């Protein structure tokens, strides 16, 4: 029976548990190809469910994702609750290594939802995204207000009415009144948030922390309310970011949306790539060979080693030690001239198809491989015994920014910040992906303490286990197919394309339209370069997806940011911000 | 009936077939040979599924749903792996001797063919060896013909035979070398062969003046409108590309116009893409051509006008139902004069009084399908109205369709149907001039003058009933033929009574008008039908106003100093030397108009009006139906400097400048409830299609398809910085693709079909209630009156016998689909597709006149000696020229008239 | 359907040789001797039946021209894998009930019969390995296991 078969999912305890206690009449199961237990509960008694989760012998800890959806044009509900809107919240037990999506229904007028920040104290971003892009109100919630969008902007982008392109609306005209009203628009209010600007002895100062900073890895700014040189809170400002990835999938078809999957995590690739193809391959009911699943597996840990090299040189940097990230690039290009070998291009590839890749390894790769493998020990160990063995470096990041599991676990940490607080949960290993499951490789976790130097050894051990399992395919890589042989590959192989009707037939329609992937609901969970990144893919039957959440680890690691650096100094800060494997792009989407 | 497919109960109509049930419960079923217009004859065998007889039953048998019965307790699977695997290996036999042509074909991206081989999953080649190639026949202007591409299916030639009554196409061969076509090279001469373009599911048949300057059915921008060419008003789906009408694809309205055009309506659209319209408004100082924009426009026109002593207007019944009413409002009630003649607008509001109060149903075009005996006086329907005709030939099929049910043979079951009723059929009884393309199914052909038609309706109709006036003079051979007519037309359960005011006469019309009294007063289900000219002239009719002759002569008396032509040529309607004096007279002419028609030159003032395809509107079709015609394209979006509006607008922001000096653009929705404000007869055709507010789910109507591409570079060589989607501010529909076309939406209004997997024409299946039956959520369109409580009374003015006149000639009218209509004409395709000018002749009076045939001779008509070359009629009564109107230099209004000085020449 | 020598012990009624795989059809028989290879046999027999089709339904008409290609390749020594799992397919394919009228399924009844007792010779014709397309030289082809 083959893994993407439409599940029900009544086998699972969680089920068994809920119908105990809430009863047989009070919830509806969904059959799905998420691979996860998707319940519809009443808006009644969502605090209830979500306490009766948090309180389980081997309980759900983590709140993996929370957002809205739009119903309203949604053909093919049967089996489901009618609604004009919903809410799902997608959470994960690591001791029964269980998920679990909850989806609440709500009318178009009656749109609001009691708050989970109460419950999981990471909600609160994810709430505010929800209202910004959906119109969906959290009653209690403690400041609602938007967070991608300015706070000048009418109407909800991600609703099924409002326009998609900037095309439809007027072109951008920036006036000096326009300029005018969005400055006092981006001009921090402290007494919005309860800043408290002053205290008798001496005054706080407010400071941008970007978007203009060096420490800031993107166009995002940190509001820090300061006393000397200490950190008394923290705003960070997030939505400068924000590209309408979602929005954009919803415009796209099934094959034309993978190169803005690669734009999703601009340091990862094919990392990012992955999750969407395989949500997608799970859609159309594609099961791919072993050759397929061996080039993804390395395309995805070569640019994984190219993400944490380019981490290891920016948190070296940000310490202070400015040499070794020009050798860390050079590496970098040793990556970029294997992957420009073989995908044809540097940074964003979009190499990976539905159904496998766009062509076939290249004669000569292996040569470059060896070059690489035979290059990256000996650069490694320098870059170690030259910065990060330094006391310097050292003083500046061990115990600095430093919290425990309970906190990585109730704001959602993926990565390498879970595993160095101790949790040994890597998507590799737990829910293995693309044959994972046929390479030996280690999972580094820590002592119990997530501090900087402690997250950026362990991804200098991710990134050895990355050379290993490099090695290990490059001396066993099957000799078969580089796609598919089900009828919505896309595309079909080009010479039998060039010379047969039937697939000049399949390209042309999956080309042009887009291939019609049947109504279902699909996600896909990896362990991205930053940590975990999960598509989720409701199709409507149609060429596009109608539904596409992207979740991320890069805004959690965000949104935990101010309950881990409150009471440091600035500097503590800077480290914290190096240390973190965040890019921006990954934040706002 | 009580169905179950895979398990699932369904409730379905026991007289459909499997096929048609399950396509309307949303079920893909692949197909090719069955079409819900023509019937099922188990061709292709792609529809197979597998039927069980038990609820209990393992192996089945593979049936073909298009020729099985939905009945009560059939167990039927369609995605069974035999099935699957079958439908599969049926689209690798059509796709072993297929060319690898889809980049060249024009069907690519609309092919049924594809959807189908994608549909079922074959992707897969393991065919190695030849593939057998046909060679190609020139169809005419119309049909690009590329033979390769089919697939054996044989719905073009059921189409063209069994629907359309086509003679010269039809199946050659044998076993697998069948070809497909005419015996030789030459045009297909039936007046619906364009509907093959969209019956072939292959790019065998494609539309060569699309062919011409090709795009793809994603890069098409659509939207919903109505056809201009004649009064039917069949629904079409113009659709553009880079500024220009690319297409007029079939708008399924399951009332009007279901699956099939005619010709005229298909390929004549090509004036909106002439270069020598009008794009600016263009203002004459002495022998200056100045452009002006709008506001310079207004401003000019309203202190010209302001300085004038009186202002009339002159409509067209080519103009929508809002432009007329904004220039009527303009110009005032009095001042308003309808376009058409005097003789032309006396038949137009007798029809119109026939229609609304003769307390006689007039059907629909859908309904005209099912009337028993058909008697058509005095209309040219299948040069005029041509779609009539062809719901006239399935009338006429009905009679072999009901003998056939009478032997329980299911409705779908086409050649069982056709077997049975061999060539018995329902009567039809026509009468014109000389002989019509309906005289291979007419029980009867009366060749005759128009007052000898009329003449023989009044007979009929005193035979029916002896209440009706008498006419007395009437030959036995000829009295046998009436009472050979009258007993077919008592005996029949639904008689209709087709006429028109395109014969020339009044009698006709009141003959007819007669002959469906007499037969409402022996209670019978009669139904009547009036055959107008022009697209909007039946709301020029209802809306009412003076004749042309009357503005010429208010003209030329002097008592008008300023004159609006609404899009009228005035050529049409009266003759050209009269019209060119009084429009030099006149010290100010205005013309709004889209076509650069030969008044421009005496035109003080030109207003570059927005034709079909850039303006909204609402226009009356012959059944008196008010259905709205929606913008297809922004005509400024890529050329900048085009000032083109719609009319009603030209008129209505004049009107605004005139009174308060202020220029206003107002919108369509204000200009309709002004209509119905104004007038209450004009009261229905705010119900017509819903506002500019109207919205799916808060989203609006996408006139393009979801992957129209291009969008960041089809504007590039003007600038790089793409400018924003044009605002459709009139209607709900969006000039852009960010917007609803769901099959499932609340909606009457489709611009065009497509559906995920269904991107031929076969997508409409998805947006019915039932596939070939109505509309989902109702079609477009709204009647405007209702059948009277009470009917007319008898028209006792009987004409006399028509006597030959020595000297004089009356001109009798030959209408041609290709060639009567003032717009069709100017497409240059229809120029290879137009007959010569042919002065028709009887044998008798070219012998007399000592004229062969081919020879020329010259008539004088308002001292004009024009000459034509001479063509022999057999069928022509003596004492008659036969004319075509609409031709160049031969008005329309010279039906009925005199011919003096007809000599060699 | 063709029937061997075992099988002439058989009385010739409609259900005595239905029985046994085959129809009593005209009940004019037809011998096969050992000189006749049957491979040819059955190529003339297809190359009747495709030429003599209708040509109104599918299977038929676009079907046993395939069945002729392929037993003309496997006359020739030119058959490819596939061939004869192809023929079995299209014999499963063109029987009763799949065809407007019965003239496929009695033209792919000797087909399955000579594929049924004599597989051996048509087998004997498949010499060279499938092969259905040619390489196009810049595009590297995908190798399906
Ligand atoms: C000039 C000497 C070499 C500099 C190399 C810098 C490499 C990247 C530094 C990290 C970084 C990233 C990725 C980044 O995205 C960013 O935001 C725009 C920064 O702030 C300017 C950064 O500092
Ligand atoms: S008819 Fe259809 S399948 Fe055939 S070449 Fe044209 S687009 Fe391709
Ligand atoms: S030409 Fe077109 S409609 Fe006619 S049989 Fe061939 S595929 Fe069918
Ligand atoms: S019958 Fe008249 S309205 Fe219909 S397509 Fe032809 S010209 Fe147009
Ligand atoms: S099976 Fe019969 S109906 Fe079909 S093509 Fe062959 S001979 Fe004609
Ligand atoms: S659709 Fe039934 S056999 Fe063609
Ligand atoms: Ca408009």
């Amino acid at each position: 029976e083959p893994a993407w078969q439409t599940r029900d999912h009544l086998d699972d305890p969680v089920i068994g548990e809920l119908r105990n206690r809430f009863g047989p009449d009070a919830f509806t199961v969904q059959a799905t190809r998420t691979g996860v237990p998707v319940v519809w509960i009443k808006r009644e008694q969502l605090l209830e469910v979500g306490d009766f989760l948090k309180k389980l012998p081997k309980p759900y800890v983590m709140l993996f994702d929370l957002h809205g959806m739009d119903e309203r044009l949604r053909t093919h509900r049967e089996g489901l609750p009618a609604a004009d809107f919903s809410v799902f919240y997608h959470l994960i037990s690591i001791d029964r290594n269980r998920d679990i999506m909850l989806k609440v229904a709500l009318a178009e007028n009656d749109l609001h939802v009691p708050t989970f920040t109460k419950l999981f104290p990471n909600a609160n971003w994810y709430e505010r995204e929800t209202w910004d892009l959906f119109g969906i109100t959290f009653d209690g919630h403690p400041n609602l207000r938007r967070i991608m969008m300015p706070q000048t902007w009418k109407g909800h982008p991600l609703r099924k009415d409002y326009p998609a392109r900037a095309t439809e609306f007027s072109p951008f005209e920036l006036t000096k009144a326009k300029q005018d009203l969005e400055m006092e628009a981006l001009t921090f209010k402290p007494e919005e948030w309860g800043m408290k600007r002053g205290t008798e002895n001496e005054d706080f100062m407010f400071l941008n922390l970007g978007p203009n900073h060096p420490s800031a890895h993107g166009a995002f700014r940190i509001v820090l309310q300061l006393d000397g040189e200490e950190i008394v809170d923290c705003v960070p400002d997030i939505g400068y970011h924000h590209r309408g990835a979602e929005k954009m999938g919803e415009r796209q078809s099934w094959h034309s949306y993978i190169p803005y999957t690669d734009r999703i995590e601009y340091l990862g690739g094919c990392v990012n790539e992955m999750p969407y193809v395989l949500a997608v391959e799970k859609l159309a009911g594609i099961t791919v060979p072993d050759r397929v699943n061996v080039i993804r597996v390395m395309l995805s840990e070569l640019f994984r080693i190219n993400s944490h090299l380019l981490y290891i040189s920016t948190f070296i940097q940000d310490v202070g030690a400015m040499t070794p990230v020009f050798f860390a690039f050079t590496d970098r290009q040793k990556i970029y001239d294997l992957v420009e070998a073989i995908t044809g291009f540097r940074m964003h590839p979009a190499w990976f198809r539905i159904g496998g890749v766009a062509h076939d390894l290249p004669r000569g790769w292996d040569r470059l491989l060896r070059e690489f493998l035979d290059w990256m020990p000996k650069r490694l160990a320098s870059y170690e015994k030259a910065a990060l063995q330094n006391t310097i470096l050292k003083g500046r990041s061990q115990g600095v920014a430093a919290y425990g599991a309970k906190e990585a676990l109730e704001w959602g940490t993926t990565g390498a910040g879970l595993r160095a607080t101790g949790i040994d949960f890597d998507v590799r290993k737990a829910r293995p992906y693309s044959g994972y499951e046929n390479f030996d490789f280690e999972i580094p976790v820590g002592g119990g303490v997530s501090d900087c130097y402690t997250r950026v050894m362990l991804k200098v051990e991710e990134l050895r286990q990355s050379l290993r399992i490099l090695e290990q395919c490059l001396n066993n890589m099957p000799e078969g197919p580089f796609k598919a042989d089900h009828p919505l590959t896309t595309p079909p192989p080009k010479e039998r394309t060039l010379q047969h009707i039937e697939t000049l037939i399949t390209h042309f329609l999956q080309v042009s339209w887009g291939p019609v992937m049947p109504a279902n609901e699909s996600f896909q969970m990896i362990e991205a370069t930053k940590g975990i990144n999960s598509y989720y893919l409701t199709s409507d039957g149609s060429t596009m997806s109608y539904r596409t959440r992207i979740r991320t680890p890069s805004y959690a690691h965000l949104q935990q940011i101010p309950a881990a650096i409150r009471g440091s100094l600035v500097s503590d800060l800077i480290v914290y911000l190096g240390s973190i494997d965040f890019v921006m792009s990954d934040v706002d989407r | 009936a009580t169905i179950h497919v895979d398990g699932k109960e369904y409730e379905v109509n026991g007289a459909d077939n499997l096929l048609e049930a399950c396509l309307s419960l949303g079920l893909d079923i692949p197909y090719f040979c069955w079409h819900p217009a023509l019937g099922s004859v188990g061709a292709c065998r792609q529809c197979a599924v597998k039927q069980y007889q038990n609820a209990e039953d393992t192996r089945g048998r593979l049936v073909m749903s298009c020729m099985t019965p939905a009945s009560d307790g059939t167990f039927i699977s369609i995605d069974d792996e035999e099935a699957k695997q079958f439908r599969e290996s049926v689209v690798e036999w059509l796709m072993t001797n297929h060319p690898h042509d889809c980049p060249v074909c024009e069907e690519g991206g609309n092919c049924h063919l594809q959807d189908m081989t994608v549909m079922t999953g074959h992707s897969f080649r393991r065919y190695r060896f030849t593939k057998r190639t046909h060679r190609n026949q020139d169809l005419g202007p119309f049909i690009s013909h590329e033979m390769n591409r089919c697939i054996a299916c044989y719905r073009c030639v059921r189409y063209y035979k069994d629907y359309a009554g086509g003679t010269d196409l039809g199946v050659y061969g044998a076993h697998d070398n069948v070809y497909f076509g005419r015996p030789e090279d030459g045009t297909l001469e039936s007046e619906f062969s364009g509907n093959l373009v969209e019956i072939c599911p292959t790019g065998v048949f494609t539309d060569k003046t699309h062919s011409e300057r090709y795009n793809r059915k994603w890069d098409m921008q659509f939207a919903p409108s109505i056809c201009q060419q004649c009064s039917i008003g069949c629904n079409i789906s113009p659709g553009e590309r880079y500024g220009e009408l690319r297409r007029i694809e079939n708008r399924y309205n399951g009332t009007v116009n279901h699956y099939f055009l005619c010709d005229r309506g298909r390929f004549g659209y090509g004036y909106v893409n002439l270069k020598d319209r009008p794009r600016q408004p263009v203002q004459r100082r002495g022998d200056d051509f100045i452009t002006l924009n709008a506001e310079q426009a207004m401003q000019g026109a309203a202190d010209i006008l302001r300085q004038s002593k009186k202002v009339i207007g002159i409509g067209s019944p080519r103009a929508s139902v809002e432009s007329n009413f904004a220039l009527r409002e303009l110009v005032g009630e009095e001042n308003f004069y309808t376009g058409i003649a005097h003789g032309e607008q006396e038949r137009l509001q007798l029809a119109l009084k026939v229609l609304r109060e003769g307390g006689i149903y007039t059907p629909a075009l859908r309904e005209i399908e099912s009337y028993d005996a058909v008697l058509v006086l005095g209309e040219d329907v299948t040069q005029t109205g041509a779609r009539v005709a062809l719901a006239v030939r399935q009338a006429v099929k009905g009679k072999a369709r009901e003998m056939a049910a009478a032997q329980k043979v299911a409705d779908w079951q086409i050649a069982a149907i056709l077997n049975i009723g061999q060539r018995a059929k329902h009567p039809l009884f026509v009468t014109n001039v000389d002989d019509t393309r309906l005289d291979d199914i007419a029980a009867w052909t009366y060749r005759a003058p128009v007052e000898d038609q009329a003449r023989l309706g009044f007979a009929i109709a005193h035979a029916l009933d002896n209440s009706a006036p008498a006419v007395d003079g009437i030959e036995p051979e000829l009295q046998s033929k009436i009472d050979v007519i009258v007993q077919a037309l008592a005996g029949a359960k639904k008689p209709l009574i087709i006429s028109g005011t395109n014969a020339g006469s009044l009698e006709v019309i009141q003959a007819a008008a007669n002959v469906a009294k007499a037969l409402k007063g022996r209670g019978a289900d009669v139904g009547i039908t009036m055959i107008a000219r022009s697209v909007n002239s039946m709301g020029l009719g209802i809306m009412g106003g003076g004749s042309l002759e009357e503005a010429l002569t208010e003209l030329e008396t002097g008592r008008a100093d300023a004159v609006v032509v609404l899009e009228n040529d005035l050529h049409r309607h009266a003759s050209a030397t009269r019209v060119n004096a009084a429009l030099a007279k006149a010290p100010l002419v205005m013309v709004v108009d889209h076509q650069r028609t030969a008044i421009m030159e005496n035109a003080h003032l030109v207003l570059s009006a927005a034709s079909f395809a850039e303006s909204d509107g609402t226009v009356i079709n012959n059944e008196g139906r008010a259905q709205r015609f929606f913008q297809v394209y922004d005509p400024a979006y890529y050329d900048s400097k085009t000032v083109m509006l719609e009319s009603w607008r030209w008129l209505h922001s004049l009107h605004s400048t005139l009174l308060s000096r202020e220029v206003d653009w107002t919108q369509l929705d204000h200009v309709i409830d002004a209509v119905v404000a104004k007038i209450p007869e004009l009261a229905g055709i705010k119900d017509a299609a819903p506002d500019a507010t109207f919205r799916i789910r808060g989203q609006k109507l996408a006139r393009e398809p979801h992957r129209y591409s291009g969008r960041t570079a089809m504007r590039a060589n003007i600038s790089v910085h793409e400018p924003r989607q044009p605002q459709d501010i009139d209607t709900m529909f969006t000039f852009s693709m960010e917007g609803n076309n769901q099959p499932t939406a609340h909606r009457s209004q489709v611009p065009f079909a497509w559906a995920p997997g269904w991107n031929s024409p076969q997508a409409w299946n998805k947006f019915q209630d039932e596939v070939g039956g109505k509309l989902r959520f109702g079609d477009p369109g709204v009647r405007l009156f209702e059948t009277s409580e009470n009917g007319l009374d008898y028209f006792t003015s009987v004409p006399a016998r028509f006597q030959p006149q020595d000297g004089k000639w009356r001109i009798a009218p030959y209408y041609h689909l290709f060639g009567s209509d003032e717009l069709s004409q100017r497409a240059p395709v229809f120029q290879s597709r137009m007959p010569q000018p042919y002065i028709k002749l009887n044998p008798a009076d070219a012998a007399k006149l000592g004229v062969n045939a081919g020879t020329r001779v010259s008539f004088s008509y308002d001292g004009n000696t024009v000459t034509l070359p001479v063509e022999i009629a057999e069928g022509l009564t003596a004492g008659q020229v036969g004319l075509p109107m609409g031709m160049s230099g031969i008005a329309p209004v010279l039906a009925g008239a005199h011919l003096e000085d007809l000599k060699e020449a | 359907d063709f029937l061997t020598e075992a099988h002439l012990d058989l009385p010739m009624e409609f259900e005595s040789i239905g029985k046994a795989g085959s129809r009593l059809g005209t009940a004019l028989a037809m011998a096969v001797d050992h000189e006749i290879n049957m491979v040819s046999l059955v190529r003339n027999l297809e190359e009747f039946f495709a030429r003599e089709s209708c040509g109104w339904c599918t299977p038929c008409r676009d079907g046993l021209p395939w069945s002729v290609k392929i037993l003309r390749a496997l006359e020739r020594g030119e058959g490819q894998p596939g061939d004869i799992e192809t023929l079995e397919q299209l014999c499963r394919f063109l029987g009763p009930g799949k065809t407007f009228c019965a003239h496929a399924p009695g033209a792919v009844e000797p087909l399955q019969s000579a594929i049924k007792y004599f597989r051996e010779e048509f087998e004997a014709g498949i010499k060279q390995p499938f092969s259905n397309t040619h390489l196009i030289n810049g595009i590297q082809p995908n190798l399906l296991k």
